[PDB]
């Protein structure tokens, strides 16, 4: 009826909900306090020992740019529901102005727009089940925060029709950029926040999580990862591409900056695999029924590589 | 029988025909709704889905369940009639009529007992014959429906079921909800597969699987104001229909399927002709036919542009977004002009917006709109309506720097997923329009002063976001005296109109390429010495009658050495 | 026929005597119409266009196509009539005396099946008559348009759609949107070259 998983557990289910940090982990390359703490929430939840006041979770999410703060929520809804577009995700971004909260959970009567309602209200109610995503909580203005501050520890939001909606069954995800060795990063992103929110806000958060930035191992790891989806694309039309790996030794060497996260990498990958492919795909040089073996050539595998390049077969 | 018929009709005759199409996929949700419909007290469920998902499809497969035999004993050998309301209220003068004609209805049905009652639209029920407070179908049906004794199903999707029903909490409480998800792109397919027989009957064509896998997977990733499957069902239905208009055994293939979705939607997904292919190979030299120098930045836009027409593009991201910083004058906004008249043919097809207005702190919303109870809501947002006109569009952000930080905040969503939401609430597709963004700063070394300058009035995202950051470069004196060459053009294409004949020697160009060359250049400054010592003269020249309609006009020069200033060489307009 | 011309009016017959302007440089819209006039389910386009740039001229050209017989052979001798919304609830004075003017139309229709309905300002569809005990027309059509049972051609202003069309997904589902775009310079001089001979 509700949706709201309480079920006896299969020994399936069970043995995915033990092994739902490794599943975590096929989509996101380390962070493992964040996968951690999800992994924590997500069994207390499904258990049926939960807090009945308090929702299922509520979590705030620190760190440099695309170090999958996002691809973390996704990948947490594509685990719960099998497919991204079932994440509740309102980005504060629209949310600057103080007189754009009314958005969130509708119009009071008497006004334009009253018998339309909530957006975030009533698409809680269509799926009681779901991860809401507050992306770039610091770009809304404070009093934003005030309609969330009681369901953040009630679970209780009341829009301007008047009903109460319930959000003790759902994921909170508070996503931010603040703060941009590990511990001082970690001691300025929580001092940062701690002068940015009001304490009475910060206190009613489950866990604050610091995401680590991106070693060589994790972008060498995410090389494999964002060249898959390239690889399933291109599975579409018939042909089929395999990389050498002094390709992806060569793609990790230039897509690697400590001062930004996976966006870097996947701008090398772009210029150097996807441009070069549409050529000489339009070409008509390669296509379908051939294989696609990438290779760099005038490249040793230790250097910078500042005049290796790529070849197409 | 005879009473119902007038004022219904029955779906278990009209699926002993097969006049209804063949439902698949669908067993939970008709198991789910057999076992409701089984239950001792309340036992009518109503179909809440979003439109287009298949609410009386379901009903449809049921009723087939039934005539074939697989439902349980308590919906064995039950006739399934729909209620027609409109059949009801029509002819009903007076109250008799229609109170009288729903008891008849509800006295047949429970003097037979084995009809089940269907109502379509199950948000007309309230307000029948009077309003909501008044005597009408809801207030003689509830009594009904609370114990149970008038087995109905209904069908109402989420928005008139939040509307319409929600506030009629009586009806509320008595129908147990059965939610109708939207089907997958499998399923989808699985149902294409299923509707093959009856469209390749009516259009008298034949449909490929990999048309109909093609179809799923477009009308899924295009398509953003309809649900599935009724859009690739649409997609089909028209293939059909252009291949039986066109032939008076035809074949339906993906090529077809795409060329549906381009009229649809205007989508350039085709299969590409060797013309075109040409066309797109070689477009570099198309946008140089415009555009002179600034190689760096046509060289990223057909980069991206030809990514994007290869089908190698992230379906989750826009085609391409770039940031064109670099001094005034270049021709920054000329090459997002260039790009319209290219992809579209016109020039009025780039959607423009200019920041230089986007100043204030509460000027934010005319872009996607004011939030509902506020003035503007209607409306709606500028941008994203016309976005929503065209799906694929070249979006021109003029003038950056102007902006300040809450435009780029409100634009992060549009970088990373391509995803708005305007005011009205409705979120909007950005997947495949070309995001430009033209600033002005930081006026080798003016690349690293321009970058230098955007890290300091920009946040490290709204930078990282974007796809290229392209620094154009300044202009040289060849490429100052090819822009002259393309305004003298400009000129004669504008008085060929007026009866005329324009041409200038070399020396001309020349002395208005000496006259227009310093690092404050751009096409801004060569162009007033243009209005100035060339239209101008023109115009006060012809507007005394000398050299009218009829005659060529020569430009020359006289008293200049051809090598120097020329400060003292005049124009001679024979 | 005897109930239709008390609420409608016939473009056919109107193109019988000519009374129509001719309709020049719009072949691709009158053949997107006709595609997907020519569809099994949901075969209800609207031309979703600005004012003043001939929605009706693309449903009096495709009236010309009709009489003239260029039309393919699934809209071959289909009488095309225009619906006036403000005929059919003019003289109501009741609760279903509309409703059964919309039940012997649309009966009408059934039992003859080669009339192709047009309604002009398609958004009046919505609220077509809603007293305490009315039901608006457009309940009435959508599941007639929803099973393809019948052909009804909407003429709608961007804007109006928008706002009216859009607010409603139920009846937006059952209506094909068709870009009617406004002319550029040489069609409209060529529009004008067709209209010569009347405006002379
Ligand atoms: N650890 C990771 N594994 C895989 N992809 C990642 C990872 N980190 C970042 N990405 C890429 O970055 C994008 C999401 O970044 P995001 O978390 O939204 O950063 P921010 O929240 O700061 O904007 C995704 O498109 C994803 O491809
Ligand atoms: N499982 C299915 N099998 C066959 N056809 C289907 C299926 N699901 C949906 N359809 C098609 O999609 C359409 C769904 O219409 P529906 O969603 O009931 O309209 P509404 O939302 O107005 O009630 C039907 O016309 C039907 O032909
Ligand atoms: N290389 C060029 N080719 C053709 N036209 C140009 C060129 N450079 C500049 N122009 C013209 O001059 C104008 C300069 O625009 P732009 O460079 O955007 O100014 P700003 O840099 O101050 O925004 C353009 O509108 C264009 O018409
Ligand atoms: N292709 C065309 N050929 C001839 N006349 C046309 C054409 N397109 C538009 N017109 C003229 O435009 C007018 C139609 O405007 P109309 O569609 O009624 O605007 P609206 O629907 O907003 O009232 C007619 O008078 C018609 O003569």
């Amino acid at each position: 009826w509700t949706g709201i998983p309480v079920f006896k557990l299969t020994e399936a289910e069970t043995t995915r909900l033990l092994r739902m940090e490794e599943e975590l982990h096929k989509r996101i390359i380390g962070q493992e306090d964040a996968v951690k703490a999800v992994s924590k929430a997500i069994r207390r939840t499904r258990a049926g020992l939960k807090d009945p006041k308090r929702p299922s979770g509520s979590f705030i999410f620190a760190g440099p740019s695309g170090v999958g703060k996002t691809e973390l929520s996704k990948a947490l809804a594509n685990f719960l529901f099998g497919d991204d577009d079932a994440l509740i995700q309102i980005d504060m971004g629209e949310f600057h102005d103080r007189f754009t909260a009314s958005r969130l959970f509708g119009a009071p009567p008497g006004y334009v727009g009253y018998e339309e309602g909530g957006q975030l209200t009533e698409k809680v109610r269509r799926k009681p089940f779901s991860v809401v995503l507050f992306d770039e909580i610091e770009k809304a203005h404070q009093e934003i925060y005030n309609s969330l501050l009681q369901v953040l520890e009630d679970g209780r939001l009341t829009d301007g029709q008047g009903r109460t909606v319930d959000f003790k069954n759902t994921v909170l995800i508070f996503t931010s950029n603040l703060g941009t060795d590990y511990e001082r990063m970690k001691q300025k992103v929580n001092d940062e926040l701690k002068k940015h929110f009001r304490p009475e806000f910060l206190n009613r958060i489950d866990d604050i999580i610091v995401f680590h930035q991106l070693t060589r191992e994790e972008i060498i790891r995410m090389v494999d990862l964002m060249i898959s989806r390239v690889a399933g694309q291109l599975k579409s039309k018939d042909m089929a591409l395999v990389l050498t790996d002094a390709a992806k030794a060569l793609l990790a060497k230039r897509g690697f900056d400590p001062v930004l996260g996976a966006r870097p990498l996947r701008r090398t990958i772009q210029r150097e695999i996807e441009d070069q492919l549409s050529e000489k795909i339009l070409f008509e040089e390669v296509g379908p029924g051939q294989v696609v073996t990438v290779d760099v050539d005038n490249w040793d595998g230790e250097g910078p590589g500042e005049d290796a390049v790529f070849t197409f077969t | 029988s005879l009473v119902l018929d007038q004022f219904g009709r029955n779906l278990t005759a009209a699926a002993m025909e097969g006049k209804l199409d063949p439902v698949i996929g669908r067993e939970k949700e008709i198991e789910r709704v057999m076992q409701v419909l089984s239950r001792r007290t309340k036992n009518n469920p109503v179909l809440i889905g979003e439109p287009g998902v298949g609410k009386t499809a379901v009903v449809e497969g049921l009723a087939q369940a039934i005539v074939h035999g697989e439902v349980p004993e308590t919906l064995k050998d039950k006739q399934l009639y729909t209620l027609d309301l409109g059949s009801l209220v029509a002819g009903s003068r007076y109250r008799g009529d229609f109170e009288e004609r729903l008891k008849k209805v509800l006295k047949e049905i429970n003097t037979r007992g084995d009809i089940i009652l269907f109502i379509d639209e199950l948000h007309t029920l309230v307000g029948a014959g009077a309003a909501e407070g008044a005597i009408d179908a809801a207030s003689i049906l509830k009594p009904k429906l609370a114990r149970g004794e008038l087995q109905t199903i209904g069908a109402t999707t989420l928005d008139e079921y939040r509307k319409y029903i929600e506030k009629d909490a009586a009806l509320e409480r008595r129908f147990q909800p059965v939610q109708v998800g939207e089907p997958t792109v499998e399923h989808t397919i699985e149902i294409l597969k299923g509707l093959r027989d009856r469209y390749e009957a009516h259009h008298r064509v034949s449909i490929t699987d990999a048309a109909m896998v093609a179809a799923a997977t477009l009308a899924d990733r295009y398509i953003n104001d309809r649900f599935l499957p009724d859009k690739a069902i649409d997609l089909i239905d028209e293939a059909g229909a252009r291949m039986r208009i066109r032939r008076m055994v035809a074949e339906v293939d993906d090529e077809q399927i795409a060329e549906v979705l381009g009229n649809w939607t205007g989508i350039p997904v085709f299969k590409l002709t060797e013309a075109e292919t040409t066309r797109l190979l070689r477009m570099e030299e198309e946008l140089h036919k415009r555009i002179i120098g600034q190689e760096d930045a046509v060289k990223a836009v057909s980069k991206a542009i030809r990514r994007t027409r290869a089908g190698l593009k992230d379906p989750k991201r826009p085609s391409g977004s770039f940031i064109f910083a670099g001094p005034s004058g270049v021709g920054k906004t000329e090459l997002s002009k260039a790009l319209a008249n290219f992809l579209f043919g016109d020039d009025d097809a780039l959607i423009q917006i200019d920041m230089g207005e986007f100043h204030d702190r509460f000027t934010a919303s005319r872009l996607f709109g004011a939030p509902p109870g506020y003035v503007g809501y209607e409306e709606g947002g500028q941008l994203t309506e016309k976005v929503r006109r065209k799906p694929f569009s070249v979006v021109l952000f003029d003038e950056i720097e102007k902006a300040h930080q809450e435009i780029y905040n409100s634009l992060l969503q549009v970088l990373e997923d391509g995803r708005l939401t305007d005011g009205q609430g409705r979120t909007v597709d950005f997947k495949n329009t070309v995001l430009i963004f033209t600033s002005n700063l930081g006026t080798e070394r003016m690349k690293q002063k321009v970058n230098d300058e955007l890290k300091k009035h920009f946040r490290p995202e709204f930078l990282n976001r974007i796809d290229d950051i392209i620094v154009f470069h300044q202009l040289t004196r060849e490429e100052i005296i090819r822009m002259v060459d393309l305004m003298i053009s400009r000129v004669a294409g504008q008085l060929k109109s007026k009866d005329m004949a324009l041409v200038l020697t070399d020396a001309a160009k020349a002395l208005l390429a000496k006259r227009g060359f310093d690092p404050v250049l751009g096409a801004r400054p060569l162009r007033r010495t243009i209005q100035r010592e060339i239209e101008d003269q023109l115009s006060e020249k012809i507007l005394f009658e000398e050299v009218g309609p009829g005659q060529v006009v020569t430009v020359d020069v006289d008293n200049w050495d051809g090598e120097g200033p020329g400060e003292d060489a005049v124009f001679t307009f024979t």
